């Protein structure tokens, strides 16, 4: 969102007061606001990368890597919770038997 | 790769066509075999051309002539003033008008925040062409202090800091500099001081700036036909 | 990454530009404003694309380096090696490692050699030493009879031969595969399972498969190199694997698949008779090879199949096929399996 | 070694020091990495660096820029005057005052014990500085006789002999010998005559004296930077 800074120096960055209907101004605006969505949408990316925190497709793309699928209406904190589980399954005696009953 | 068309022209003869482009009239059995004619050539009348439409021309018929033809290098003096118009235009290129409201900016020329875009009325944005736009790109280049651009450090110029005494030294310094910026185009074959004056806080001066020439204009833009790409990247 | 499109970031680009300004209302194709937007757009959406793409490979390599799971490299292919002698040698003789072997075939030019030094006892006749293509990949898989040649010069030599067809040779390790292997990592964490047996067993990379046999207070882990042998060597290498993973107090051993060694010959009748030469006979012996050879663990051998993978060939110029010494489908139990012997096919 | 140190200034970005100092944006990566910051590496103030102090800059903080600096090659005229001041006064050097009481020792030129040491009335010996300096050097320098410094046959001058007759060319001896005295100071660039006269006992004469520049002396002692001496031993 650097848009207005790297933006060629002579232009106008403010409404001006001589038209309410300034069409630079309303370029200039809307290209600035896409730019910041795109940037709200990059610093969001970041939760996505992590299994923590990541959501629908990419906590599917994890399980698919972990081998974990997700069930019929299963959200995504009990999926993780289970991938997590899957990972650390006691086996080889008899609490592991009973925690699988 | 491009070729000559040629119209059939009133009781015009292959011969005649052959002498005219390949300078021989030997060439006219090759006309014939590259156009498939059949042997009455150039019809009358479309009444004949109805017997054997595809093998027969009739007058107005447009015929091809397989030399490789190439727009460079070819006379300015055939080239219509309207066409030569179009060129020059081509030449100097189009953009955006920003230089619109010329008193606003010349009232607070070193500041920023000065110019803005606008529309042609049409409700599309205002575009500036051929002279117009050389007089865009000089007036911004010298009201553009040089290295605030990014990305190009050496547009611009240091007449910002040129707010100096009333000697003739700073109006040297000043005249330079200006001879400076405008060199810096490629477009401006030369530019040379005028007349300049002093009045105290005050000074003017003006210049004379020679744009490429029509004749190197045509010769780049039919130059480039050969790419294509018809744009300016300089 | 929300995965927008095109069409929709230009639409809220047009509309908040008209929101903005009354002034700019000429949005048509070919306009200045228009061909921009388009363009900002377009880049907008190249850059989400390969932000997910560029998300997709991290998520990748994240698992790859988390859990140090690196993939696998392209193995040299291996293989036995026979040898005759004129008589039963009088002494102790010598072969070092580096002793090359090559063959004169030159259809099949790639080079071998011994990574061990070699002895052989008075009185024997003839010995076995295990030699690795010098070059990786698949190019070391030769044919049975192929190396002939011992460039160590010795005199006591009468003949040299590898008497099966060599498949231990491979590239790098396909995508499902690496994929799959990773799962069976996440299942043998808990190490006292049986998958976590065969994960273990599975933990050499020579080892192609193994199939666990399960008795009370007993297990018994069939195992198997590509080429279907297990070495002494290869068998100390899966025991120590399974140290880790194998349970506490129960007996276990190692023992190699119940190998078959199907001998082929395969009399064919051609259409186009002046198809006839070597390179045709090569190539039908090479589909045989290749069918015989990637038969698993418990894949019975049946006829028809063969004989609908070898029509399949050329089913116009092939005309007919018979074999000279099969005639009844084999049956392999769950811990066999099939490899290629002599290979041999008559045109006609 | 010595590196160039940048203040972040207002709503300023990587890409415009990029191209301030290394004449190209591209290196604004490598500006990041070497300063080790984070997205946002120009915050607008301080409450937002409150939120990863390590790795964000907020507006006042100094980045550092790793580019081989040097002190010399540097254009004079961005030097501040009270720089050219203390480099000119470094580069002639500082002594311990002892041409103080002018009139004694120039009432009894010739013999010794004529001149001592004094107070700069701080309770520390006093120093002369600069052109203070200087004359204290030229001044010592020829009313020394040579050959009667220990350790330096040379320093001096021959004037305790030329006390001789009244004519023009004892004032031509006298002339010839001040301006050998003074040409073997170093620093002195050149001297020459400007007027003389005889009034029978008395003798009088003027020179001028041209000592290096101030552009030579800047040269110097910035030179002198890559060692460190910053002291005078001519």
């Amino acid at each position: 969102a650097n848009f207005l800074k790297n933006l060629h120096p002579l232009l106008r960055r403010d409404r001006n007061k001589k038209d309410n209907q300034d069409p630079n101004f309303a370029l200039i605006d809307a290209l600035n606001e896409e730019m910041n969505q795109v940037e709200k949408d990059a610093i969001e990316s970041k939760l996505q990368s992590s299994l923590k925190t990541s959501t629908s497709e990419y906590l599917d793309k994890f399980g698919d890597w972990f081998g974990v699928y997700r069930k019929t209406d299963e959200k995504d904190d009990v999926y993780r919770a289970r991938i997590i589980k899957y990972l650390l399954l006691k086996r080889g005696t008899n609490n592991a038997i009973i925690d699988a009953i | 790769m491009r070729f000559k068309k040629h119209v059939v022209q009133h009781e015009e003869t292959m011969q005649a066509i052959a002498q005219r482009y390949y300078g021989d009239v030997s060439y006219w059995i090759d006309l014939v075999e590259h156009n498939n004619l059949k042997y009455p050539y150039l019809v009358e009348t479309d009444e004949e051309k109805m017997k054997d439409p595809e093998r027969l021309a009739s007058t107005g018929d447009t015929l091809i002539i397989p030399i490789e033809s190439d727009l460079t290098d070819v006379s300015a003096k055939e080239i219509n003033s309207r066409d030569k118009d179009v060129l020059v235009e081509l030449a100097l290129g189009r953009d955006l008008n920003i230089t619109a409201d010329e008193k606003y900016f010349n009232e607070h020329g070193t500041s920023d925040n000065i110019l803005a875009f606008s529309t042609n009325g049409n409700g599309d944005l205002d575009t500036v062409k051929g002279i117009d736009n050389m007089k865009q790109q000089l007036q911004a280049r010298l009201l553009t202090p040089r290295g605030s651009l990014m990305l190009h450090p050496n547009y611009g110029s240091d007449l910002h800091n040129l707010f100096g005494l009333n000697i003739p030294e700073q109006a040297t310094l000043i005249e330079m500099e200006v001879l400076r910026t405008l060199t810096s185009d490629n477009r401006v074959k030369s530019a040379n001081l005028i007349d300049w004056k002093i009045q105290g806080n005050v000074y003017s001066g003006q210049f004379s700036v020679e744009i490429k020439s029509v004749e190197e204009s045509i010769n780049f833009v039919l130059g480039q036909d050969e790419e294509g790409i018809f744009a300016l990247f300089e | 990454m929300k995965t927008r499109k095109l069409t929709n970031i230009l639409s809220k680009l047009i509309d908040k530009t008209m929101a903005g300004t009354s002034k700019i209302t000429d949005f048509t194709p070919g306009s200045a404003s228009r061909s921009l937007l388009e363009a900002v757009s377009l880049e907008i959406e190249q850059f989400y694309i390969l932000t997910k793409e560029n998300i997709d490979w991290g998520i990748q390599e994240g698992i790859i380096e988390a859990f140090d799971f690196q993939k696998r490299q392209s193995k040299r292919a291996y293989g036995d090696v026979t040898i005759q002698f004129y008589q039963p040698l009088d002494m102790r003789m010598y072969i070092p490692a580096g002793t090359t072997f090559t063959s004169t075939r030159q259809e099949y030019p790639q080079q071998f050699e011994t990574l061990v030094d070699y002895y052989a006892e008075p009185d024997s006749t003839e010995i076995v030493v295990e030699v690795y293509c010098k070059e990786t990949g698949v190019a070391g898989n030769v044919p049975e009879g192929t190396i002939n040649t011992i460039a160590s010069g010795s005199s006591l030599i009468r003949s040299v031969n590898n008497e099966y067809s060599f498949n231990t040779g491979t590239k790098e390790e396909s995508q499902e595969d690496f994929k799959r292997r990773f799962h069976s990592f996440v299942e043998s964490r808990g190490r006292a399972t049986n998958k976590s047996v065969r994960y273990g067993a599975l933990q050499i990379p020579d080892v192609e498969g193994v199939y666990v046999y399960e008795e009370t207070g007993h297990i018994t882990v069939f195992a198997h190199d590509r080429n279907g042998n297990l070495s002494d060597t290869l068998k100390e290498d899966i025991i120590d694997a399974l140290q880790d993973y194998r349970p506490s107090g129960i007996m276990l051993d190692v023992t190699g698949v119940e190998k078959e060694e199907v001998n082929v010959s395969a009399t064919v009748t051609i259409s186009n008779k002046s198809r006839i030469g070597d390179t045709l006979q090569k190539h039908i012996e090479s589909v045989i090879r290749s069918y015989l050879n990637n038969l698993k663990t418990s894949d019975d051998l049946i006829i028809t199949d063969l004989i609908q993978a070898i029509m399949n060939i050329d089913d116009v110029l092939i005309y007919d096929v018979s074999f000279d010494n099969l005639d009844e489908n084999i049956i392999v139990p769950p811990q066999g399996i099939i490899r290629a012997g002599e290979i041999k096919v008559e045109l006609k």
